[PDB]
């Protein structure tokens, strides 16, 4: 397609990375999104899935990677999204990136309730320091 | 709202002898002297 | 190229504001940045004096002191901030004796008849510049002539019941038993269901902070309802709780042009039966109006949002307009159709353009239906308009707003169009 000389529809750019994502592969994802914003598109919505798709893969350590990396650009998560990535990271003892997630997300506009707060507590009450 | 938490614990107590040795490690003090008088040493 | 050799020395519908609207304000700590008050048959409306160049963070435009508006609880008790009914006066029992929930409007009416009263209130001033009886928009002032013109059932039978709630208030609480305090507020009917209509029309519900303390006030900001409402505003109302003052900013980073207009969103999203039942007004290129439609034939939305740049999910679907270069057809009302229209997607699952074509005719062949249940076209009744020149504004409005719902179903008509034959390519 770019051989020919055309610029790709966006539902083709989307489901690259979605497929990339079912794979695990991160270093093809974002070398895919970084394509949209050279082709000067929505990248946040590609970028929602490709971590969910991550998340539904157990790949949870280079979603932390695509995430944070998206949450540092200035781009809001959806809601879900927030409260999906947090619980697999609590549940998978990740605290560290839990909490950098949970503060992006503070950043971002949205506070975290008592629900975000509880997973956070499940993995510092095993820290033996409380 | 989610406070940038920082635990700084600043604890004392009394020193076990072998903690006080890993102080000095050796540092054995046996003479009691000090810079010598002539030669300033 | 010297001054002296170029000689300097449109829009005639717009004048300039007349000088003490902006000076009565101005003496009260009111101050406008970059843009000034236009007036026309239409209404008010701020324009900008200047090219408003886009900063790291938005801009201010307008200030306005908390003493100038009236505010009230939008949740009971009823404590009205910058404090103006008197303890004991008999028009807090009738604020007080009103529905929780239903009865907000009222509630404001009373207070906005108490301010016109009071000697040293500014509203009593700026009364001056509201819409008069016949000047204002709102359907609540409508008679059965303009609501038949209407054509919505619904939207009749809300505005009518309104009109009753309203007017029985009225007979309650204005008795011949009232004490004349009370009475010279509403000397007659007619002047309370023109209060009511101000409240509708101005009330701008905000969270503010006052002092120590956090509520939501249905407030009656002066200056700033003359903003008019646009759902991609150039402009947010931001309040200020330090010196009590209601910030009127410009969007950080967007560039405003000399004599374009402020906008603010008055809804965040909203019909326009809610617009027409609240404000009076409709917009054709409301982001958010509704048809109904059997769900037997559906389309892909995905290839319908790329084929007209539209991005994001549904919560902010937007348009970019540099991506489609000039794309003139592409505006808020195709994107309501993104929304209202029934729609198939599966995870990645091309559609079949025969299929979509089969339907797509289909699909338009249900929308010749509806323009024609309304008996006129989009275009009679626009040419109607500029043949009419003696008639209710309110008239004028549900010529509009069934205008727009025409030009809705005949938006998506050549929206269809353009999307099957796009849909090759
Ligand atoms: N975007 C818009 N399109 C059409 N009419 C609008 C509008 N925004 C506001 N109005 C008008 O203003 C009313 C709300 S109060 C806004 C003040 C008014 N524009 C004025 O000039 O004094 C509506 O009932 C409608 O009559």
């Amino acid at each position: 397609e770019l051989g020919a000389g055309q610029r790709p529809l966006p539902e083709t750019m989307i489901a690259l990375v979605r497929l990339s994502g079912s794979k695990g592969n991160a270093q093809r994802g974002l070398e895919l999104l970084a394509a949209m914003e050279k082709l000067n598109y929505d990248i946040r919505q590609a970028w929602l899935i490709l971590v969910e798709e991550l998340v539904r893969t157990n790949h949870l350590e280079e979603a932390n990677k695509v995430f944070l990396k998206g949450a540092r650009g200035g781009m809001r998560a959806t809601d879900q999204l927030y409260d999906l990535m947090i619980e697999e990271d609590c549940k998978a003892g990740d605290h560290s990136n839990a909490l950098d997630i949970s503060y992006e997300m503070e950043a971002a506009g949205r506070f975290a309730t008592t629900f975000h707060f509880n997973c956070l507590l499940s993995v510092q009450a095993t820290c033996g320091i409380p | 709202m989610i406070d940038r938490y920082k635990h700084q614990q600043l604890r004392i107590g009394l020193v076990s002898p072998q903690q006080i040795s890993a102080w000095a490690t050796v540092g054995e003090v046996t003479k009691p002297y000090t810079f010598h008088y002539k030669t300033n040493k | 190229p010297f001054p002296l050799f170029q000689s300097p020395a449109s829009s005639s519908e717009l004048e300039s504001a007349d000088p003490d609207f902006y000076k009565i304000g101005y003496v009260r700590r009111v101050r406008a940045y970059g843009v000034e008050f236009k007036e026309g048959p239409d209404g008010f409306g701020i324009y900008a004096s200047k090219d408003i160049e886009p900063r790291r963070r938005a801009r201010v435009i307008m200030e306005i002191p908390h003493e100038l508006m009236i505010t009230i609880r939008q949740k009971h008790p009823w404590m009205f901030f910058p404090d103006i009914v008197p303890i004991g006066h008999p028009i807090f029992d009738i604020i007080n004796s009103t529905d929780p929930e239903r009865d907000w409007d009222l509630r404001l009416a009373c207070l906005l008849l108490f301010s016109f009263d009071r000697e040293d209130h500014f509203w009593r001033l700026y009364g001056d510049f509201l819409p008069a009886a016949d000047e204002c928009s709102s359907l609540l002032l409508a008679t059965e002539e303009d609501l038949a013109e209407l054509q919505d059932p619904q939207l009749v039978s809300t505005i009518r019941q309104q009109q009753k709630r309203v007017l029985e208030f009225w007979e309650k609480n204005w008795h011949s038993g009232v004490p004349l305090k009370i009475k010279r507020l509403a000397e007659d009917a007619e002047r309370f269901i023109w209060a009511v209509s101000i409240a509708q029309t101005r009330c701008i519900s905000m969270k503010t902070r006052i002092g120590a303390l956090v509520q939501d006030l249905n407030m009656m900001i002066p200056y700033a309802d003359m903003l008019n409402h646009s759902f991609e505003p150039n402009c947010f109302l931001h309040w200020r709780p330090k010196d009590r003052i209601l910030e009127v900013m410009s969007n950080a980073g967007q560039a405003i042009k000399k004599g374009e207009e402020m906008t603010i969103n008055y809804m965040p999203g909203q019909k326009n039966n809610m617009l027409m039942e609240r404000y009076g007004f409709s917009t054709p290129v409301n982001p958010w109006d509704a048809i109904p439609f059997s769900g037997d034939s559906r389309i892909h939305l995905n290839s319908f949002l790329s084929v007209f740049n539209i991005f994001g999910l549904p919560e902010e679907y937007y348009h970019d307009s540099e991506l489609s270069g000039d794309d003139s057809f592409v505006d808020g009302a195709v994107i309501a159709a993104a929304r209202t229209l029934p729609t198939w997607s599966d995870i990645d699952l091309p559609p079949i353009p025969s299929a979509e074509r089969k339907a797509v005719k289909e699909l338009q062949d249900e929308c010749r239906k509806m323009l024609a249940e309304y008996p006129t076209t989009s275009e009679q009744d626009q040419k109607l308009l500029d043949s009419l020149s003696e008639a209710r504004t309110t008239f004028a409005t549900a010529v509009k707003y069934r205008m727009h719902r025409k030009m809705f179903i005949g938006k998506i008509i050549k929206a269809l169009d353009i999307y099957q034959e796009r849909l090759l390519f």
